[PDB]
């Protein structure tokens, strides 16, 4: 019942995000970093939602996993670490 | 009762999901194999099934979820190999219309009953 807005989103490994809106119910999307791809079956959507008990709002944790681009795992072989 | 491939019922669920999403604004791009090779149709089906779960998660809708759940159980009832196939993340990302059209295309390959 105020002008409730969400804090910065938490980091997602190998992903970045540019928030268009911090307002309640805002839907945003992480994007996998160059050479990484959204893992099939995982979602990059995050939503600003209301802890309706305490009146604070947070970004939902996306199911997103960014994995190395299989095009490059195969065609541009590389060490780990 | 007569015997009819389970995949016929999968198409019926895809039609239902397409109708249900029409109201909503689901704007994920999803990995889409629009030209499945028969030698890789299990790999390709598996990708479609995975990405279908994204439509459900992003919808946050009971009926879409129920219909996705019903589809995936049918499909897994119809499955359980292949080599030289693309991984899902090598596939083009397409919008929900194109994704679902291609899903129908491959479900139709599996009615044969391939």
């Amino acid at each position: 019942a105020i002008s409730i807005t969400c804090p910065p989103p938490m980091s997602v490994e190998h992903a970045d995000i540019w928030v268009k809106s911090y307002s309640l119910y805002s839907r945003e999307r992480y994007i996998c970093n160059s050479g990484f791809k959204r893992k099939a079956g995982t979602s990059s959507l995050t939503e600003c939602v209301l802890n309706k008990a305490t009146n604070v709002a947070h970004w939902t944790t996306p199911s997103l996993k960014c994995i190395r681009d299989p095009a490059l795992v195969h065609q541009r072989p590389a060490p780990p670490s | 009762a007569m015997a009819i491939s389970n995949w016929v019922n999968v198409i019926s669920d895809l039609k239902k999901i397409e109708d249900l999403i029409q109201s909503m604004h689901i704007d994920a791009t999803l990995y889409t194999e629009s030209d499945v090779h028969p030698s890789c149709k299990v790999t390709a089906m598996k990708c479609f099934l995975l990405e279908l779960q994204v439509i459900s998660l992003e919808s946050g809708d009971a009926s879409i979820h129920d219909t996705v759940e019903n589809l995936i159980i049918l499909a897994n009832n119809s499955l359980s190999t292949e080599s030289g196939c693309k991984e899902c993340e090598e596939l083009e990302e397409k919008n929900i219309k194109e994704f679902l059209q291609s899903f129908v295309h491959i479900v139709q390959m599996f009615i044969n009953t391939s």
